[PDB]
């Protein structure tokens, strides 16, 4: 529970601008490869809208979800942007991303409990625009010189998407 | 004219003209039988959820003696919406205005201040949510707003013969897991019903970068080559009540990579299908299916995805995104279905992505007055189809084709030129006269083999 | 029928239908005198407000002879946009586009260019800003835009009975204080107004925890308990042009916490209101109100919470919120009026921040076809109803009513039915005789004490 | 009535009403022709660039052959829109969706699978994308819908005697530098091309800083003074298919603070001109021009901004914003004349960034019932016009002025009452009848 | 006007990083007491579209605002959220805040004056979306070790709101 | 390039702070003096939607451009805002900058490109909002003050500008 130092959360939002700069770039094939472990779980839970006095448990890895792959089935994934021939994404879209509100925290063994606010931006063709805004919970180790996420957490505000769809990594 | 089937062809107003959604509205979603959900979405007494009726809200609640009921979310009050939630269990609603008290079949059962303020004098009875005719089909359950409309079983029809295929299967029968992928889509809602129907001819050109990865026996396609035979491949079918299917044949676990315990369910149970069904059924259940149920549920077998696209206005549609899955598969296969189901035909979908522009390049490409005046082709299979001794209804030589498109449309028109049942149903012993080729299975048999 | 005064009951499509606004924007915006300010918000010669008259830019402006006039904000060249500005003090009002210069009621004085480009051909005596014809009771400002209506005086006519209660009182009157408060609601304007004219059912269940916190003596009706006497709490009247409130006995001073200065005010106020108006009025001046003028101006008398609701089409309003406060009172208690009011009702508002969905989803929940062609009720209250002998108009037993929600659409029926003010003045003799019961409160008194 | 000719004014509903845009695409849109583009933009045999025609989307493209053929960019099997891409170079256009190739002139070359699926049961003459006449003047490319219309020489009329002082010249003639700005602003289509057309009267009061800023000859205009004689400034003209602009005098390289290749450009080939076209020509290839090509085509010659406004809807347009340049001028001037123009005249253009808002107020006020019930005036200088003796058509005194609003709405009525071009082609010696004073310039002159 | 020292500047940025975090998790009566001081003043004032010749002054505590608050009668708009039972919030809206440009200036009696940028996204129910830009002004104490705010001056940036309402603290 | 270190990376953000706080507040005299090199090359290209196929060579600064602007040109811009009597600023329309992702690099001979991606948000008269997002590419250069900028790539996400115009900086 014990937040890191000044120093420790320099470099944690260095880590972020980095893969922020890597995924606006396209350059997914290196990040899967620096910035993510091979223990990965990428997550993003469906949240339903519930009544407050309703007392069932919120979703689990089992439940529903948009996205729940492992790294062999993130990488499966990547690749679709690189190899595959997808026409919607000649040209590709213009993606931005607006990571803030980053938070770590010291989860022992030097792993890092990370929280952080991110605001998605996505322009394609013409006229289209499409806004979301994500609370990413994120699992960090110390390996090398660097960083690797190996569980991560994207809560969707909006329960009904309104974009084409949600082929993005955060 | 808005649809043509005799020369197989549609104007481009059906997606763009408002009017004519007008009529759709009137003569189609509150006529025909729409899907509302299943069973397993609301399995306890008690249990609800809120899902639409093309641009109605409705709550599907499970009943306290055991029956189905539906109603119109919407209070006798003032109008304002009774419940919210998506999803939950509970013994009566209670709206947030005023803090009327709705049963579970929509009667309004009690108001606040009753005796002091309406002294009693508040007829309850005249006073109940806007029910709606609920009837179930293996589990799924369908919503119907026209009295004078058939059954569920009739209006399923001569669909039911491929629809027990899987729906009962080998026993067990199938099911939707929740809670679904909610997203707008800026698109008619017969751009995704038609492509879901039978468009297996976009599968090889959309979704080229996603086949050639996986690979096993869908790898082929990608690219659209002509060397591979598509008739042998596969079929196509459709109903007199707008309902059809394409089906490409030993592909049941096309797109799934991690198909352990999907692949063996198949081969358990394909023993006990091939006895109930008959060989002819069983070609199905090992095969994958691209079915729309008429007008705006789509599934695909096989890949497991199940797909309602709730129409809001002419050029935009909100598409519900469930799972189906056996109700004998085991838990573990249940959740390993929904993973793989969700990773290929999801909100972020490997191919589902990929269709994006295609729903809505189609519809808003006729913002333009000279392109919607012109007219769509739907012409590919024609002169090859026809009866079948032993399929009912219509069928094609090839999943890629235009069967189901054909027949999609022309029980649309009929739905739109109708002013009622009775004038549809008039029409049960010619409305397949526009497919010429009586004697196509006959002579194509008798060659073969 | 779009509403049922016989049974009390409206159909849904008044909130949703386009046809139905196109002819509320004929026949009541067009008609009615519509709320554009007061007096203090445009107190000396030269200032103004820009406000809206429904769809409608319009430019509030004090004279120098100290009358005041109004017209359209829109030049008479291209049609753009004459001034901009919120409010502030001028002689004149120039148009960005090319520079014509318009008075302060809205004569095109000047023209760049005119002798040297127009050749003083122009006729700007035919080019002024269309005029609205305006009209003051008490320092509040009304404006209308229908030649044949009657005077702002016979417009509110029996209603005038009760705003002399406060609006003049013990001889300060009330004032607004600006700038308002300016947000836009997914909702259209007659949800809001009929809430503000007499829905005291919803206070109890919708604001249960404002109410509940504040305490004192609002604080009962949290929840909505049979046990209190509703009846003995407070009344509520409605009148021939649809101008009706609620009121809640000795409670003016309710939500306020800080109360200090606006009781002892009342306090020392209270006995020259009782000998000018007398005791039945004193009973009103002490209470709280809760008031809709016909058709989209509202406030509450107490709280001191002024509203207009100017629609942007069927599904949309701006909500310009004022505070009204007497003259009389000191600049102190004026401004501790002013945040009470604010606190509780404003944009961030501690009662009026609960209220915002239950505008919207009562309009939006008609975006279904099955839904809007159903009906609301009214019905809270009748036949407990009828002529007072001391009270003008009709008055109900409770707040907790629905008299003046009745009263409002017997008056908007009959706005929408007749072609011109013409029709509507025939009924002055029989309009109340959808009230049947005229015996009700000569047995009601007599019965009592 | 929507449009009043012998008073000089209009009704607000032309800028907010849906039936009349709905009647507009229809009369208007879909019979006239149409700023495409020009050889500039497609210069190689194969290279495209598409492009609107209101709110139907085209593809301009450069055949094999060198004649340029345009169609609709819309796939004839769904529906579908064929080509993304803003331009490029194609000899073969393919459909996102099934895979659907069409050539260059929009015709179904081949299907996947028309062997084994269609069985060639196929026709694909009849199953060619809609195609769109196309006719070029002088390098500028037009398109038309209607087939019954008249030639683009024709429609252009004559005003071809203005368009031939600049768009040929010395020899040369002019040409579009792209890519284009592409902007939406919340107006009516018909509020910026009334402006292009003649509004010289907003000039100096909107863009009063603007001019005072850069100074030169243009600054006097700023603040509208009457002490300066605006008829001696300036005239301006009026064809009769609704093509009309102004003129200011020597004021070209009026906006350009840096203008060596612009300014001596136009000194060299002045002497040419003025032998070619006549003095009366040369006094046009020196001034600064303020035109608008019938229907939603306009540009500046001077500041050299080139604008095609393409309606989404009564209240909504599209600004594509190319550059105009000569052909004959060298490499740093087309760029410099570039620089100056997107300064001037862009997305952030020092001037069209004022000009904003008096685009979409004019519109976005008649919301309300009573406001779009009233009028509006184009009156300024009315009698003061007429036929020019040499210069054709109708032609006014100074350029402040309302002589080509007049012109504008007349021919813009002319279209919405004619159900088809015998209508309109019926009144050709009888479209001036509304400026009544005939022996106007004849008594002036004298 | 001495600006912060970069080992300041953090503290402050890592107050409003955990500040955000409250409201998010809807964690009021924390914030109430461990970030507010007890003399707080919360203004959120009107300001309207005037003309640039116009001289009257700006708005003043003693004009109109949407807040005007002091500790208790923020403690009355905190209670209703937490102990109350709103429908209208049941559940409950996602909110999210995007701070941006925290600029710290040292002020007496060792107090700081902080300007800020905030970009509020919420989200509620099915469909419905709402963005509020906002300027914030404070001026923040130490109370060791650790921070509270006095002085709170919200600036909206639209005139008229385009939302249901603005119940939501900066 | 190699990254900058922490202290400098802090030097970069509060630059750019106070720099969205000139622009913000209308200080576009003080911005032009303090901020901005004599030598600064203000660009902003006007990119084109081609096919991943076609193999043009990217926009170039005689291509056509919103902004192509030398020291000179920017003064002629910022002169219209101060001396000039627009009408479209009275009252004079509100912005608000979101800028993230600052990553610094150094280049050379005390030189920094500087990478950043900025969200602008702009409110004007009663509901009209406009939102536009943007990457920003920056060389900057050390002076006795701190930095001054003399290279300005922005790169505009939309194709067709949803806003009446682009008129603002950065
Ligand atoms: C319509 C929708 C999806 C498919 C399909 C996609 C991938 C693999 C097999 C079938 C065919 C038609
Ligand atoms: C309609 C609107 C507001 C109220 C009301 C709310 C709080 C306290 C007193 C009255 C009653 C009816
Ligand atoms: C209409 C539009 C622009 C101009 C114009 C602006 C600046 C310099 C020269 C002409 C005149 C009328
Ligand atoms: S609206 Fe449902 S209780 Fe009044
Ligand atoms: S539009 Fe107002 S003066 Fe021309
Ligand atoms: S839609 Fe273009 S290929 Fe079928
Ligand atoms: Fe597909
Ligand atoms: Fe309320
Ligand atoms: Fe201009
Ligand atoms: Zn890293
Ligand atoms: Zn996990
Ligand atoms: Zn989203
Ligand atoms: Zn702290
Ligand atoms: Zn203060
Ligand atoms: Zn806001
Ligand atoms: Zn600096
Ligand atoms: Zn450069
Ligand atoms: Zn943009």
């Amino acid at each position: 529970q014990i937040p890191v130092t000044p120093d420790v959360h320099y470099d944690i939002e260095a880590h972020y601008r980095a893969e922020v700069r890597m995924f606006q770039t396209g350059q997914y094939r290196e990040w899967l490869q620096g910035m993510v472990a091979e223990d990965i779980h990428y997550w993003m839970p469906i949240y339903e809208q519930r009544l407050t006095r309703d007392r069932r448990p919120d979703p689990t890895p089992d439940d529903a979800a948009i996205y729940n792959d492992d790294f062999g089935e993130l990488k499966q994934r990547v690749e679709r942007l690189y190899s595959g021939q997808v026409w919607m994404e000649d040209p590709p879209s213009k993606i931005r991303y607006f990571v803030s509100n980053v938070e770590a925290f010291e989860a022992g063994n030097g792993e890092l409990d990370v929280l952080s606010n991110i605001l998605v931006y996505r322009n394609r063709r013409q006229t289209e625009v499409t806004v979301h805004t994500l609370g990413r919970e994120d699992k960090l180790r110390r390996d090398g010189n660097g960083f690797k996420v190996f569980r991560r957490k994207l809560i969707l505000d909006a329960r009904v998407t309104q974009d084409k769809n949600l082929y993005f990594f955060c | 004219t808005l649809v043509d089937t005799v020369n197989a062809s549609q104007s481009r107003q059906v997606f763009w003209d408002e009017d004519v959604y007008a009529l759709e509205i009137e003569r189609i979603f509150s006529r025909a039988w729409l899907m509302l959900g299943h069973e397993s979405l609301v399995p306890k007494p008690g249990d609800f959820i809120t899902t639409y009726m093309a641009e109605d809200k409705v709550i599907l609640s499970h009943q306290s003696d055991g029956t189905f009921r539906a109603f119109i979310n919407s209070c006798s009050h003032r109008g304002n919406q009774i419940c919210h939630a998506d999803s939950g269990n509970a013994k009566a609603f209670v709206c947030n205005y005023h803090g009327w008290v709705f049963g579970q079949d929509g009667s309004l059962v009690d108001v606040p201040l009753e005796s002091r303020c309406y002294h009693n004098s508040l007829d309850k009875q005249k006073l109940a949510a806007k029910s709606v005719r609920v009837e179930t089909y293996k589990g799924f359950i369908f919503g119907c707003h026209d009295p004078e409309a058939p059954s569920l079983e009739d209006y399923l029809g001569e669909f039911r013969y491929y629809l027990d295929t899987i729906w009962e299967g080998a026993g067990g029968g199938m099911e939707l897991l929740g809670p679904p992928m909610k997203s707008l889509l800026q698109c008619n809602w017969k751009v995704p019903a038609e492509n879901f129907i039978g468009d297996g001819y976009h599968v090889g050109w959309t979704h080229a970068a996603a086949l050639s990865q996986i690979g096993g026996e869908l790898a082929g396609l990608a690219g659209n080559r002509a060397d591979i035979p598509f008739d042998d491949l596969g079929l196509q079918f459709t109903t007199r009540h707008g309902h059809g299917f394409g089906v490409i044949d030993n592909a049941a676990a096309g797109l799934h990579i991690k198909r352990e315990g999907w692949t063996k369910f198949l081969e358990d149970t394909r023993g006990e299908v091939r006895r109930k069904f008959g060989p002819e059924r069983e070609r199905l259940y090992l095969g994958h299916w691209n079915c729309s149920i008429f007008p705006n549920c789509s599934f695909l077998y096989g890949t497991n995805t199940f797909k309602i696209w709730h129409p809001r206005g002419p050029h935009e549609i909100e598409v519900w995104t469930y799972t189906i899955v056996p109700r004998d598969a085991d838990p573990a296969t249940k959740s390993m279905i929904q993973r793989e189901a969700i990773r290929t035909f999801g909100t972020a979908g490997t191919l589902e992505s990929d269709d994006g522009e295609n729903m809505s390049s189609a519809t808003y490409i006729n913002r333009g007055v000279i392109t919607r005046n012109g007219r769509m082709n739907s012409t590919m299979g024609v002169g090859y189809e026809g009866p079948h001794p032993v399929y009912p209804g219509i069928v094609g030589i090839s999943f890629i084709g235009e069967t189901s498109y054909r027949g999609f449309y022309r029980f649309w028109k009929e739905m739109i030129d109708a002013p009622d049942w009775a004038s549809v149903k008039a029409n049960d012993d010619t409305w397949d006269s526009v497919f010429p080729n009586r004697n196509f299975w006959n002579e194509k048999l008798n060659a073969a083999e």
